[PDB]
RNA sequence: CUAGAGUCCAUAUCAACAAUAGGGCGACCUCGAUGGAUCAGGACAUCCCGAUGGUGCAGCCGCUAUUAAAGGUUCGUUUAACGAUUAAAGUCCUACGUGAUCUGAGUUCAGACCGGAGUAAUCCAGGUCGGUUUCUAUCUACUUAAAUUCCUCCCUGUACGAAAGGACAAGAGAAAUAAGGCCUACUUCACAAAGCGCCUUCCCCCGUAAAUGAUUCUCAACUU
């Protein structure tokens, strides 16, 4: 779904993630083998001269079936350990990330909304 | 001199007597097999290690989705036994192998479209001509008597087994749909060179290697898979429910046979061995056998812990 | 009693037997004891194969 | 590219006579039971085929001279009549075409 | 690869392959007997047997006219469909054309077929006809017939 | 909510304290009861600050009381979209046209 | 070979002056038409995966050696540098491996400009712009079943370690690539084909480690 050179949408609160001049960051690198990012995968953000990492929450590419689809490409900025960078998630997340292998309970323990 | 067929010189009078007569005939043969246990059966084995029993062939029906009370969705191949009976057996020393041979058939056919020789075989065995014949690599204690029918109840659920078939005919196909080459890119001055195969060996040999990817025929050759998994069984029909998808289109004829994984060896202990006899069963097997984990139509809805 | 024959001295283990499929790495070498447990007539066939005059009458 | 060598007759021998360059026997000839012309077992005789046309030619040019002008095709019935006929019971309010000719023996009158 | 598709590639493309097979069936139409080339003639013998089924809507039926409009281009034979096909077959379900194989043309050695609508004025076809029923094969088979009848009543 | 039954905060005086009580707790986990349910992977092991463990339906947020003034965690799981953080934030705007 | 480094200490590793082996200027054929893409074949002097000795090998990491070529060996900016990754981003041979499969440059051309030389015409191992080879296949040759790896968990925060730290083996889950198939769903689309979708994928590797035992693991008879 999300590629090298990919525009995406940060919905933390971070203040990095807020563009004044309404850029969007655009992914440089996807942390896997293949280079396809789905839900839940590890990815870095050239946003505002930084080499900042990230993680995908959603995207606009269809999944499997009862998942729900975003008509956005959606990321959360993490730090260098685990640490998301914004402090609470306003837009609606999947709740898969439960289901999937990672460090996926910092996130959730901030998001709000489940979709 | 000339070539004929069966209705060349038959009246109007006589065409429709003729397609009822061996209609009733054919069923009538088909009906006098289904007591294969009052017929003198064979000595009947108990089941021992290392021991390999008869497959089936089985005609693909299609594809449904089915559901685990895990809450995972998998595909299932519809395989629908039909008309599978034995019809001769070799043994061990005429068959010059390591073990002993069984032929298996199903899809009955037209008589009219068969061989002589193939006719007249069939006349002594009193079944049908089936369409396809299969052989499969049996033990001594395994042995079934020829003109015993055969069903999908043979297998059972939570059993691996192994399908093979040929597969879809495409013809002739260049490298990028038969090899998955990568092809050459389509402008930038590429000048009839978007799907060449491009080079085919080095030049110091001044030859082709043999076996050289290239362009040709693909398909209709019998492929195999293996570790596929039945989830559900069919009685009233005769309909296997294997996991994932198996070669070959829509209603061909498909051999069916014990796993040969080593994972999934010394599995056939509580299978029937070296078949299941509805005739002289002492209970009536249920309408469909299920899987453990498989969650019935009819059960209530899945509530997860 | 081909499968029964002597070999002089550490022929057993050192001669070996190669092969081509004329496949890409179909190059396939076994020694005389792979080959006579695998074939027990297989050493005397190819010894007289070799002796035998290199025209059409050999095979 | 261009051929290296020149190919002898021989050679060309072999494969211009191939057998399966040569033409089949065909096996599926049969003389027409009403006229003992030739035919194919699948195929219409020639000469009943090309008969049935001049007769179907002639009433089709009776037709258009009856007509007298494209665009006006009838909305009724139409049967033929030769020499010699007469309307039938059955055969009312539809249009006559009248051949100045004995009806052919297999021109079956309904 | 090429299966399932029921449909032939002729003409110059679609728009062209719809305007050959109506010029067919407006012939088919108003001659009630054409020859073409067999291939064109088993693609046209589709449309010509639903016509009739479209005629046997009625010529009130709006969807029925406007078919019969795009599909006849001469108009005089609409009234002909909708009053003189349609009462023909109204007892028939099917089968209202039969299509046979003749010689091959001259010109190119083309495989030739004729099709025509049943119950024409013009002089019948040398339809095929199969065995009579008074020869040794069918006789002998009739005489099993019987038997086998005799035996299984009694 | 569709998260879980029970959310747990715990503060630590340093990291080792923290990963101290992570393996603890864990320790007695596997070993008491329990074997049909899956095990259960500390989470957060190289970030310093914050330290999370997630059981099937309990998961603690084992985090500095720095961290905790920084990343408030109890308002939000008691108050849902009531929270002044979440209240601050502004709704969205889907920029328009200029002059 | 054993001077000299390595606290001591040739030989854990490094290495002087030397010595012994192996690897790929000449005009011998042709003056009568290099980079990348794709496909790769092969060697091992092994980048990764595997097995085993030594260590200045506690354990994790490392260094060095033996054996092993079945499998794998990334994507980007500029014209090797660094950007991010990876178990790894190997050295080569193959007429640049491969232009009758294709395609940037250079060996240079017909036009021109700058700097330099030349009386000039005109030149330059200085820089720059622009810039045409084609081919219908005759012959040889060829044209359809055994899978690998990473990560996470358990063992285990166990052995080891004063701590800092931190494993083996066996087992489980998940992912990627590759091979072979498929259309129930998603999607491109609709009697069908296809992937972005889904299903299956199964052998060993002999370097050495040890018993008994004669003239001591054995180019002694022998056992694992
Ligand atoms: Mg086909
Ligand atoms: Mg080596
Ligand atoms: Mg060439
Ligand atoms: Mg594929
Ligand atoms: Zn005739």
């Amino acid at each position: 779904a999300i590629q090298k050179m990919t525009r995406v949408r940060v919905v933390d609160n971070s203040a990095l993630g807020n563009s004044p001049y309404h850029r969007a960051p655009r992914c440089i690198h996807v942390y896997k083998k293949n280079g396809v990012g789905k839900v839940g995968d590890q990815i870095l953000l050239a946003i505002k001269g930084q080499k900042k990492k990230a993680l995908i929450v959603g995207h606009c590419m269809p999944g499997p079936r009862m998942t729900p689809r975003f008509d956005s490409n959606n990321v959360v900025l993490i730090e260098d350990n685990g640490n998301p960078v914004g402090t609470r998630i306003k837009t609606p997340i999947p709740t898969s990330l439960r289901k999937r292998e990672g460090e996926y309970s910092k996130v959730l323990a901030i998001a709000q909304n489940f979709v | 001199k000339s070539g004929t067929w069966w209705d060349e010189h038959l009246s109007e009078e006589n065409v429709p007597f003729i397609k009822q007569l061996v209609s009733d005939e054919d069923k009538a043969q088909l009906a006098s097999k289904l007591c294969p246990l009052k017929d003198e059966p064979w000595p009947i084995h108990p089941w021992e290690p290392g021991s390999f029993r008869v497959g089936l062939i089985a005609l693909k029906l299609g594809m449904m989705p089915l559901w685990t009370k895990d809450g995972q969705k998998h595909v299932v191949t519809l395989l629908q036994v039909q008309d599978c009976h034995v019809l001769k057996y070799t043994s061990k020393e005429n068959c010059n192998g390591k073990m002993a041979t069984l032929s298996v058939g199903g899809k009955t056919v037209s008589r009219f479209r068969k061989a002589t020789s193939i006719l007249e075989f069939y006349r002594e065995l009193g079944l049908p001509p089936k369409q396809t014949v299969k052989i499969f690599n049996i033990t001594d204690n395994a042995a079934i008597k020829p003109g015993t029918p055969l069903y999908a109840a043979h297998f059972r659920p939570g059993q691996y087994v192994d399908v093979t078939a040929k597969t879809i005919g495409k013809g002739f196909q260049g490298v990028m749909k038969r090899w998955g080459f990568k092809g050459q890119p389509a402008t930038h001055g590429q000048t009839k060179t978007h799907r060449r195969p491009g080079a085919v060996a080095t030049g110091d040999i001044g030859r082709v290697w043999p076996g050289t990817k290239m362009p040709g025929k693909m398909g209709n050759i019998y492929r195999t898979e293996y570790g596929l998994k039945v989830w559900r069984i069919n009685t009233k029909h005769n309909i296997i429910y294997v996991n994932g998808s198996v070669p070959g289109h829509k209603n061909c004829l498909v051999k069916v046979k014990d796993s040969k994984l080593p994972a999934y060896k010394d599995l056939g202990k509580n299978l029937p061995f070296p078949t299941y006899f509805p005739d002289g069963d002492e209970e009536e097997l249920p309408e469909d056998l299920y899987d453990e984990n498989v969650c019935q139509p009819g059960a209530p809805s899945i509530t997860f812990a | 009693n081909t499968r029964h024959i002597a070999f002089s001295g550490n022929k057993w283990e050192q001669k070996v037997y190669s092969s081509h499929t004329g496949y890409p790495g179909g190059f396939r070498q076994v020694t005389a004891a792979q080959l006579h447990l695998r074939d027990p007539v297989a050493i005397v066939k190819l010894a007289i194969y070799g002796m035998l005059p290199k025209n059409l009458h050999r095979r | 590219a261009a051929p290296k060598n020149r190919r002898t007759i021989e050679v060309n021998r072999c494969r211009r006579r191939n057998p399966q360059k040569l033409i089949k026997v065909k096996n599926n000839i049969d003389v027409c039971p009403e006229c003992g012309h030739l035919k194919q077992k699948h195929v219409l005789c020639a000469y009943c085929y090309e008969k049935v046309c001049k007769e179907t030619a002639e009433i089709r040019r009776q037709i258009g001279k009856q007509e007298g002008g494209p665009f006006k095709a009838p909305t009724i019935e139409t049967v033929v009549l030769y020499t010699g006929e007469t309307p039938s019971e059955q055969d009312q309010g539809k249009r006559i075409i009248e051949r100045d000719r004995k009806r052919p023996s297999w021109f079956t009158q309904n | 690869i090429s299966h399932g598709r029921v449909f032939r590639r002729m003409g110059l493309g679609p728009e062209s392959r719809i305007h050959l097979l109506r010029n067919l069936l407006t012939g088919l139409v108003r001659h009630e007997r054409i020859e073409a080339p067999w291939a064109r003639v088993d693609e046209m013998r589709g449309y010509a047997e639903k016509l009739i089924d479209y005629g046997k809507l009625g010529d009130t039926n709006e969807r029925a006219m406007r078919m019969a409009d795009f599909w006849l281009t001469e108009k005089d034979l609409i009234p002909k469909l909708f009053q003189v096909l349609a009462p023909r077959y109204k007892d028939q379900t099917g089968g209202y054309t039969r299509m046979l194989q003749i010689p091959n043309r001259s010109l190119d050695r083309a495989k030739m077929a004729v099709i025509e609508y049943k119950g024409n004025c013009l002089p019948p076809l040398p339809l095929p006809r199969r065995d009579s029923h008074l020869t040794l094969l069918n006789q002998l088979l009739q005489g099993l017939r019987q038997d086998l009848r005799q035996s299984q009543e009694a | 909510m569709r998260y879980t039954d029970y959310f747990v905060i715990v503060s630590g005086t340093s990291t080792r304290h923290l990963h101290a009580m992570a393996f603890y707790v864990v320790k007695m986990y596997k070993h008491l009861k329990c074997k049909r349910d899956p095990h259960v992977k500390i989470e957060g092991k190289d970030t310093d600050d914050w330290l999370c463990v997630d059981f099937g339906s309990m998961v603690i947020h084992l985090m500095l009381p720095e961290t905790r003034e920084i990343y408030e965690l109890e308002k939000l799981w008691t108050l849902r979209s009531y929270d002044d953080q979440l209240a601050q934030i502004a709704p969205e705007t889907v920029p328009e046209d200029f002059i």
